[PDB]
């Protein structure tokens, strides 16, 4: 573990990350999208949600006439998130895999110190204690060549993995701009449903969005028409 | 699987623990019909030979050699070598088969053997220990000389001319009497091309004219031109051969091989597992042929379910209840006839607010590796050698530092989209 | 005198079947559209090996001689077709200008309306011969178009060759180490070739 | 010549002039996206050492290399199934189309399943006809007949129910009324559709016919998918051709080295082939990781195009 490998702290501590998710969330709750477009403008949360219903083509009165119900469905769905996250670790497979990939990469890089690559020993002090300079240099060249090829392999795979994590960080930054600081109309961008809002929660090496979405239910069949005649003229909705 | 993962606990999944590889059942060798053997009857079976104290050699070439018979031949009462043994020579080939033959008194012939000593080996029929082969001799008092003695013989370069006409007598024993002998040394002159029977349709090791490999030899419809011996695929790989003893064409298929994947529920749930031999046919390995490979230790099921452990080619496996691993064609979801018509619409009369969680990674563990300490472990003698590789260690530190600073930027771009730390009311 | 080679003088480079495929190979080939010396003869250089051909309806050209001196001092190839069988031998031969028709040793072997075409080369002490035959209409020059030459002889005789001459309408060209792309049809015959050094389109 | 960037056009601007379009054309622009590579795994002991025991022992001295190569290629292979599933499996139920085809004059028959064929559509059959040592190719999880059931379900939902099958359960709606919503979604008042319905249906049907003609007349449309197939074949053929290379060794045929030399000299010559073949395989795996990142960016784009363009109506220009 001592072998030149070092883990550096993030610039933001998890407490500073939690102050940002708190600020994003307190802005989102007290002011809607407005804190992304300018200064945060306060608006009552039952009025922010009526703007957010109106933003999916559901008329505002559908919130006010159902406000108790919609509030209870949100509170209960947040309860199901606690129960799911408390019950099983398997939800966070993305973040725990990112932790595992880096741990496996570092443990592979450390275990490769024990490989001979054709040298008389993989322990560099065995070579330098057993062999005199002209012989030792030939064996140490094999260890240098192998360990350098192992470290180029590690850095190449970490550059490709960092490009994957940056594609995910650009996606998370875009989800925060459009799903948290706004209301995205991009279908299935902010979770499966007509998107209302989302709340960022911090998680180690990542972020979690609680995408609040309107999902329709309890449909009935009806006869329908494209247009309606009246005084011989066609009327459209 | 536990050993593959270096763990005593195994989570639910499919793991490539091993590679299956059909072993060669036996070894074939094929070479052309044996021909052009050097005419050693002119050495050992002819009615006459030169006097050994005045002998000279000649070289066989563009030929096979009878050395495999000579290694057990009755034609000599004695033999010796300065090179490798005749059983090794029958398994070898040389630039030419240099050889000579002669008549002598038996002990005078022995005094000219390869690596021997005497006026024969010194000059009359030279025989340095550097001679690249073997020699043989036998008694000949009935034919190598007259009733008056060894007048047809002689005594005293390799196998070539202190010499005089031989003093041997026909009444003597094999050392004092007349004798016949020959000697030789070592491409164009080779031992015989021993060849096996042919074996189709088994996986076999093979040699054809010095091409070698393991494969399933199969009779084929390819039409090689009369001078062609081998066939090759697009990317150099040999894919047919002509049998050198019966000139039909054999198509070569590799001996069947593939990943062995172990399908397991978690070791919490069971110790029972199923094994997929990827791309292998079950004839080559419960047993079930999937399009992904032969699957062993899982039950084929006619029901369909969501995919638990993915096998491939539409097959998935799962652990079910009295319990076993099943394998099934995965369900893509329940089918649904949408109740369409030109005048029917469905309108939702209610809703559910659904709080769908989504999880996204944003930053790696920021790492920096001191490449001099990783590679050379605080050795000065090593660190001076690492300088000969120039910029590589600095370039690796620069790349990891770029990744590390990028993780802070990734984290900043996600969370720091808010200019002010907003606070929630009491 | 000279004539254009066109696309003539390509041969099967190795003993390998390939089919419906294009193979790129570097070998001693007659370069496309090179100039081929015409004769109706003296001793000639051998260089990196030779393409040889004759437009025929009579069988006057019976053979060849090859070596460094082609005479006495060292082992020298004599090659003859006598219509009974092909003869090859490598003795330190001695003759007049040639043993042509008035109409030590180390190895020996036995085996206008038409073109007879041949290639003679020597690599790693393997002296090699290739050939082809075709009907023709033109008498003055080598026919246009393509048909690959196929091996006849392949001898580990180890001789050094720098000169040759013919034994009695005939053409001589020199092979050069060049990349060619060779087209093998469904039956594994070569049916076309590209001399990669000929022009920018061939590159 | 110096290239022209396009025809020169002074737009007829003035502070009081506007140009309003008096008519339209329904265009049907095909777009083609890669989604998955050929899933590959290499038995790196069989590739590097050719089933030779003398070589196989030397390859142990290199430790984890011929194991993290398989972990890398397995990550790529699992990711191809994920890429394919993220694109097509955006549907909860396998929706199917009614027996009668009362779609207001629009004619999807060339893009819907043909049960006489896998049960692919006519255009899917053109698209499937236009594209043409220890190495193993692994099948996709979804077979081409499962992919065709997903594109059928997506298409049958899209026709019979609009965007609604993405946002919840599929709600049926007449196709002329779905298109009247699609007209409002571009800011064209919906009576423009119902009043031009036969013309708009004919423009769609004809524009679908031009796709069949285009896909029959030239292969050049599928250049993106054929390029992916060509790059996979080129990479695998390059990886196999590199077995013929010496890398400074006495021969590239491993059995020559093991027969021409004593064991001490043979191990030095084999270690050149191990080093060169291992560097060749690391080069291949590194290119496949970079190419898989390019294909994943294309699969994430295709998954987003399916969510917004198929399951919805994207207002994102171009
Ligand atoms: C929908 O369009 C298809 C062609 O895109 C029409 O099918 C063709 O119909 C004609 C006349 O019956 C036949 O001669 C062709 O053989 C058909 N082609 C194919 C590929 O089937 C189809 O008739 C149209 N359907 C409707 C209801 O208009
Ligand atoms: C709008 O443009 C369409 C073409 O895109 C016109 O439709 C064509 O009309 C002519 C007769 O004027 C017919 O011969 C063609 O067969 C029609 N084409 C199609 C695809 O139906 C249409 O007339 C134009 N409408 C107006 C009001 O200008
Ligand atoms: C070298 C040689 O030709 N040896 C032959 C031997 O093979 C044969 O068996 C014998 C007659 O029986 O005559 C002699
Ligand atoms: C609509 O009506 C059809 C019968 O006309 C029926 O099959 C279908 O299940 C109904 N759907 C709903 C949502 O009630
Ligand atoms: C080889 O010998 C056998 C008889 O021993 C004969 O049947 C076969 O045709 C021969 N093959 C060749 C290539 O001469
Ligand atoms: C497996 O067992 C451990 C305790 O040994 C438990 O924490 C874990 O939740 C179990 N997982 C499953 C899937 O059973
Ligand atoms: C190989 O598998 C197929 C089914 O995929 C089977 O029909 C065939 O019998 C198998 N081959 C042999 C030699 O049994
Ligand atoms: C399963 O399907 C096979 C044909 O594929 C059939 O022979 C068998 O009877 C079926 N069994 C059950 C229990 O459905
Ligand atoms: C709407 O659904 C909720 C449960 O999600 C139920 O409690 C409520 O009574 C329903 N309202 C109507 C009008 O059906
Ligand atoms: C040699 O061949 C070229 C055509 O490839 C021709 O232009 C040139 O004139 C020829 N040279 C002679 C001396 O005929
Ligand atoms: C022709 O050559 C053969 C050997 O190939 C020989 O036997 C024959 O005697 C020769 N005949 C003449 C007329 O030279
Ligand atoms: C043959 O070679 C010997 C030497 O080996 C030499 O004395 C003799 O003169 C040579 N004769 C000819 C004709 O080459
Ligand atoms: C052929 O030439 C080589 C040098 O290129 C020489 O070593 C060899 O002895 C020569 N052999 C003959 C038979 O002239
Ligand atoms: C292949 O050769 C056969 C005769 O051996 C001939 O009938 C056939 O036409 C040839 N096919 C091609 C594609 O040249």
């Amino acid at each position: 573990k001592f072998n030149g490998l070092t883990v550096l702290p993030p610039l933001l501590t998890d407490e500073m990350i939690a102050q940002y998710t708190s600020a994003l969330l307190a802005g989102t709750i007290t002011s809607g999208w407005t804190f992304g477009a300018g200064a945060a403008l306060q608006i009552p949360f039952a009025m922010q949600m009526a703007y957010r219903f109106n933003g999916i083509g559901v008329t505002q009165n559908v919130l006010y006439e159902n406000q108790k119900l919609i509030a209870n469905q949100f509170n209960s769905a947040i309860g199901k998130i606690q129960d799911s996250l408390s019950s099983t670790a398997s939800a966070l497979g993305k973040l725990q895999d990112v932790v595992n990939q880096n741990a496996q990469a570092l443990n592979t890089l450390v275990k490769q110190l024990s490989s001979n690559f054709g040298a008389i020993s993989s322990v560099l002090n065995d070579i330098l204690s057993r062999l005199d300079k002209v012989e030792a240099e030939v064996q140490i060249d094999r260890l240098i060549t192998g360990r350098l090829q192992s470290l180029q392999t590690y850095v190449t795979q970490q550059l490709i993995r960092a490009a994957e994590i940056r594609a995910s960080a650009n996606l998370a930054a875009t989800k925060m701009s459009e799903c948290v600081l706004g209301q995205s109309k991009r279908v299935d961008f902010c979770g499966k449903g007509y998107h209302l809002m989302s709340f960022p929660q911090s998680a180690p090496h990542g972020v979690v969005f609680l995408h609040v979405t309107y999902v329709p239910a309890q449909e009935k069949n009806f006869t329908t028409a494209p247009a309606i005649c009246h005084d011989g003229k066609a009327h459209f909705p | 699987t536990k050993c593959t993962l270096k763990s005593f606990t195994v989570e639910k999944g499919i793991y490539q623990t091993s590679n299956f590889r059909v072993q060669p059942t036996e070894s074939i060798v094929r070479f052309p019909n044996i021909t052009n053997l050097c005419p050693f009857g002119e050495v050992f079976n002819a009615t006459r030979f030169a006097s050994v104290y005045a002998w000279n050699r000649k070289r066989i070439s563009n030929c096979v050699a009878d050395y495999s018979v000579l290694y057990n031949s009755a034609s000599f009462s004695t033999f010796k070598c300065y090179g490798v043994s005749p059983t090794k020579l029958n398994d070898l080939c040389f630039t030419n088969v240099y050889a000579d033959s002669f008549v002598i008194r038996g002990d005078e012939v022995r005094q000219i053997a390869p690596g021997q000593t005497g006026k024969i080996a010194d000059y009359n029929y030279k025989l340095p220990d550097d001679f690249t082969g073997c020699v043989i001799a036998w008694n000949s008092n009935n034919l190598d000389s007259k009733v008056g003695g060894n007048y047809n013989y002689l005594y005293r370069k390799p196998f070539e001319r202190p010499l005089q006409s031989y003093g041997f007598q026909p009444t003597n024993g094999v050392g004092y009497q007349p004798y016949r002998v020959v000697v030789l040394s070592f491409a164009t002159v080779c031992g015989p091309k021993k060849s096996t029977n042919l074996v189709k349709n088994k996986c076999v090791n093979f040699n054809f004219n010095g091409l070698t490999g393991t494969g399933v030899l199969t009779e084929s419809n390819k039409k090689f031109l009369p001078f062609q011996q081998f066939g090759r695929d697009i990317a150099d790989t040999t894919d047919a051969v002509r049998d050198p003893q019966t000139l039909e064409i054999l198509d070569i298929t590799p001996c069947s091989f593939g990943g062995v994947s172990v399908i397991t529920p978690g070791t919490n749930t069971s110790n029972q597992v199923a094994v997929l031999y990827q791309g292998v046919n079950c004839t080559e390995v419960n047993v079930f042929q999937t399009r992904a490979g032969c699957l062993i230790g899982a039950e084929h099921v006619n029901n369909s379910y969501e995919c638990d452990i993915p096998i491939g080619a539409g097959i998935c496996a799962s652990y079910q209840t009295s319990q076993s691993i099943i394998a099934y064609t995965m369900s893509l979801g329940a089918e649904n006839s949408v109740a369409y018509s030109n005048n029917s619409i469905a309108i939702p009369t209610n809703f559910t607010i659904s709080v769908t969680t989504e999880i996204l990674p944003v930053s790696m563990t920021k790492t920096s590796v001191d490449c001099t300490m990783y590679i050379c472990g605080d050795s000065t003698e090593c660190s001076n050698l690492l300088l000969q590789y120039g910029s590589f260690c600095t370039q690796l530190n620069r790349a990891l530092t770029g990744i590390a600073v990028e993780q802070d930027k990734n984290t900043q771009e996600v969370f720091a989209q808010v200019k002010q730390i907003y606070k929630t009311p009491p | 005198a000279y004539t254009n080679s066109f696309t003539r003088g390509v041969y099967y480079p190795d003993k390998v079947f390939r089919s419906s495929v294009l193979h790129s190979t570097q070998d001693l080939f007659l370069p496309f559209f090179s100039n081929v010396t015409w004769f109706h003869n003296p001793v000639l250089p051998f260089n990196d090996g030779v393409y040889f051909a004759s437009t025929e309806k009579s069988n006057i050209i019976r053979g060849w001689i090859f070596g460094t001196t082609l005479d006495s001092k060292t082992q020298s190839l004599l090659i003859v077709n006598n219509a009974t069988n092909v003869v090859i031998k490598v003795c330190e031969f001695q003759f007049c200008n040639d043993p042509f028709l008035g109409v030590n040793c180390t190895f020996e072997y036995v085996s206008f309306k038409n073109l007879r075409e041949f290639v003679f080369k020597n690599i790693d002490g393997y002296f090699k011969i290739y050939s082809k035959h075709t009907p023709i209409n033109l008498v003055r020059d080598l026919p246009q178009g393509f048909s690959a030459l196929e091996p006849l002889v392949d001898l580990p005789i180890g001789i050094n060759i720098t000169r040759f001459q013919t034994l009695l309408a005939y053409y001589v060209g020199y092979l050069q180490p060049r990349t060619f792309l060779l087209k093998y049809n469904e039956n594994g015959t070569i049916t076309d070739a590209v001399d990669c050094a000929l022009d920018p389109l061939s590159e | 010549y110096t290239m022209s960037l396009g025809a020169e056009n002074s737009v007829a601007y003035s502070n009081n002039s506007i140009a309003i379009p008096t008519n339209f054309t329904i265009s049907v622009t095909t777009e083609i996206l890669p989604v998955s590579m050929t899933k590959t795994s290499v038995d790196c002991t069989m590739y590097i050492c050719g089933d030779s025991t003398e070589c196989s022992n030397l390859l142990l001295q290199y430790g984890s290399f011929c194991t993290q190569l398989n972990r890398a290629l397995t990550g790529i292979a699992v990711e191809q199934d994920k890429n394919t599933q993220e694109v097509f499996a955006q549907v909860k139920q396998i929706y199917k189309t009614p027996p009668i085809k009362d779609f207001g004059g629009f004619n999807f028959s060339q893009i819907l399943p043909d049960p006489s064929k896998s049960k692919r559509s006519f255009i899917e059959d053109l698209l499937f006809n236009k594209v043409t040592n220890g190495l193993t190719v692994l099948p996709p999880l979804l077979t081409d007949e499962m992919i065709a059931q997903y594109t059928s379900a997506l298409l049958a939902g899209t026709i019979t129910s609009g965007w609604t099958f993405g946002a919840g359960a599929a709600l049926q709606i007449p196709f002329a009324m779905q298109m009247a919503y699609r007209f409002n979604g571009i800011g064209v008042t919906q009576n423009v559709l119902y009043e031009n319905q036969k013309l708009i249906a004919n423009q769609f049907n004809s524009a679908i016919g031009k796709i069949q003609d285009s896909l029959s007349s030239t292969a050049s449309a599928l250049g993106k998918l054929q390029d992916v197939v060509n790059q996979n074949a080129q990479a695998l053929n390059t990886l196999v051709k590199q077995l013929s290379s010496n890398f400074g060794a006495i021969s590239s045929v491993l059995n020559d080295i093991l027969s021409r030399l004593d064991k001490v000299e043979a191990e030095v010559q084999i270690d050149r082939l191990i080093t060169g073949r291992l560097q060749s395989l690391q080069t291949y795996v590194t290119q496949q990781l970079i190419r898989a990142a390019e294909i994943r960016a294309s699969a994430n784009l295709a998954a987003t195009k399916m969510s917004e363009c198929v399951l919805g109506q994207s207002k994102r220009v171009d």
